[PDB]
């Protein structure tokens, strides 16, 4: 499932 | 879908209770509008007081940019912030107004860039900046508290966070689920930390966690 | 009860002809009020325009004193002098507006003074400023010609004058009744002469002879 | 009767 987050 | 009481409840952990910060209990309200006018502190040269644009409004917070400055260096400020004021009060001090250090013209076109700016403007009215909260007296973080907190390394965005380490009048602040790139000290009256349920009251956005 | 006529028969003389004078044959209306406001080239700093205020209205002049200054340095000048606009035309032409040389406050506060100074103040509409006129294309000042000049060393003061000396583009200028302290050349196109019955037209007021 | 005049 997940990738890791990036910053908006 | 983050929610502060499964999330401690999760990590075992507890929140700063809101009596360590310098942030009101009951957050400021925050009515400026996109376009008004005001004098700020210069961010990059704290002896200079200058006029500056509401650029953006979220939560309690305004983000600025100095005028006659380029747009890359625009930053967030507080409503109850000491560092922002309504236009005329350095000259009610009798301080004068400086030109940012951005400043985009040639140097001695100030005044006249000055006049221009000034004229026609909305200027944000005196009852729209806060009183400013009082400096708890104490340094009554543990570690291990939790909080929210703005990256100070990209500051439009505030994160759930952690005290590391607790030492005199400073706190260590990292942020749950990133690395130690994000890490770091400030006092603990400092106005970047706030209790958890600060976005929720202020209607501003809390970033989830990296992980 | 000097008149005109009566003293070039007494003194055997003729008065310049109008046609010498860089002058308006039909002398220029005087509308400005005391308290309006202009921008003028400092007159003791050529390369400077600054504000001035009306001090004083005397026939087709101005006594102006820049804003900011001492009340030492007035100076006058004709309503239609290239040395006078209304205010907003370095603006207009992009550019600087300077302070005054016998500025009172410490230099960095321009920017606000100005601020101050311009804020509610009368300034002299546009309409106000009279053409300039032309330059006659020759000298044509003869010696012995009688004219009413100011006197540079008291300029509030328009007196009787003759012509002592011409040569090239300039003329020599005498007052009579008076000694050489007072005497002076200027460019025969120089805004500071006129011919007999200027004042009269004007409504300023001419000085009786020395003697 | 006169003095010589000054500059007003």
């Amino acid at each position: 499932v997940h990738r890791l987050l990036r910053k908006g | 879908d983050f929610h502060w009481e499964e999330y401690l409840k999760e990590t075992g952990s507890i929140s700063a209770p809101s009596e360590c910060f310098r942030q009101s209990q009951i957050p400021p309200v925050n009515d400026f509008k996109v376009g008004m006018k005001l004098e700020a502190r210069d961010p990059r040269n704290a002896t200079s007081v200058c006029i500056a644009t509401v650029i953006g409004i979220t939560g309690a917070r305004l983000r600025l940019r100095l005028d006659g400055s380029d747009n890359r260096n625009d930053f967030w400020r507080l409503v109850d912030s000491p560092d922002i004021q309504p236009v005329g009060t350095c000259e009610k001090e009798g301080d004068l107004l400086q030109p940012p250090l951005g400043y985009q013209m040639n140097t001695s076109s100030w005044p006249m860039f000055l006049l221009e700016t000034l004229n026609g403007s909305e200027m944000a009215s005196a009852t729209l900046f806060k009183k400013e909260p009082p400096k708890p007296p104490l340094n009554n973080f543990k570690v291990g508290m939790k909080l929210e907190a703005i990256d100070k390394k990209n500051p439009y965005l505030i994160c759930p966070a952690t005290i590391g380490d607790v030492k005199g009048d400073e706190v260590h602040i990292t942020f749950d689920g990133w690395s130690g790139a994000f890490d770091y000290w400030c006092k603990y009256d400092s106005r970047d930390i706030f209790p958890a349920g600060w976005c929720r009251l202020t209607g501003d956005v809390l970033q989830p966690p990296g992980t």
